């Protein structure tokens, strides 16, 4: 009859790429489960992600800076890049304090005990004046697939304030999946097959978690087909 | 006309379902719609195109 796939060595190719394997697993449930759990973490997963800067000398995306290489476009655009992960706050603002010419990377964010920044070496600007200084005010928070900043400004008519400014919120830890259903050989019974998902992640979540959560949402999906309520 | 006062708007237009997007070669189009990424085909890397 059914035999469980069971979670088995979960290798880490980098910070950012992770093989996650099911040996025990019968034939023609192979693609079920890879193509489902693909799907799931692509489309469902929860992540952290900017929403508003708060950057003190300018006041709107399309005006420049002093002393910056990077207009506070790209700074937006590399700011949206930002691989970080929260453990106890859904919410929290970020300082990013610096001066002195140089590359501002991501590391240089005063970083808190809640939050956690995976990509230190991700470079946010560059400043370029001696005695310039570079203060950001970064919302950080939890949500699930791709938010753009068009939808908040209708919630409140217009932001109250002039200095944040909105970025398109892409909460999507995993920007790459792939699964292989491969001819297993094993001594339970004769006819099983193992699957393997090979994952490029932002680095901000487990394997393991993503995988249980995928697999959680899935069964809570499946909870309707199983028991009819007409 | 005593003062003449230009004011300067920026929308930031982000591509949708509907756009003339065309390439190089006379190829043209209408964005038909944006489906998820998932949604999207991909290759055995997992790359999505």
């Amino acid at each position: 009859e059914f035999l469980k796939p069971r979670l088995v060595d979960i290798e880490q190719v980098s910070s950012t790429h992770a093989k996650v394997t099911l040996e025990p697993l019968e034939r023609g449930f192979g693609h079920t489960l890879g193509n489902a759990l693909r799907r799931i973490l692509l489309s469902s997963m929860p992540g952290c992600a900017v929403t508003e800067v708060e950057i003190d000398g300018v006041l709107h995306e399309y005006s420049t800076k002093e002393g910056v290489q990077e207009d506070i476009l790209e700074i937006l655009l590399n700011l949206k890049g930002l691989a970080v992960r929260v453990q106890g706050k859904d919410e929290v603002i970020l300082t990013l304090n610096k001066s002195g010419i140089g590359p501002v990377t991501a590391a240089d964010i005063t970083h808190d005990g809640d939050v956690e920044i995976v990509k230190p070496q991700h470079v946010i600007c560059h400043l370029t004046d001696e005695n310039a200084s570079i203060s950001m005010r970064i919302k950080v928070q939890r949500g699930r697939g791709y938010v753009p900043a068009s939808t908040r400004i209708h919630s409140e008519e217009d932001e109250r304030p002039i200095g944040r400014l909105l970025v398109d919120a892409c909460y999507s830890p995993v920007e790459r999946i792939a699964y292989n259903v491969e001819a297993a050989r094993v001594e339970q019974r004769t006819d099983l097959d193992k699957l393997v998902i090979e994952m490029e992640t932002n680095g901000t979540i487990d394997p393991e978690e993503a995988i249980r959560r995928a697999a959680t949402i899935l069964a809570e999906q499946l909870e309707a087909f199983v028991d009819l309520r007409d | 006309v005593l003062k003449i006062v230009k004011v300067y708007l920026a929308v930031k237009r982000r591509i949708q379902p509907g756009d003339k997007m065309a390439g190089r070669h006379g190829n043209k189009g209408v964005i038909s719609k944006i489906n998820p990424i998932e949604d999207m085909p991909y290759d055995e890397n997992g790359t999505p195109v």
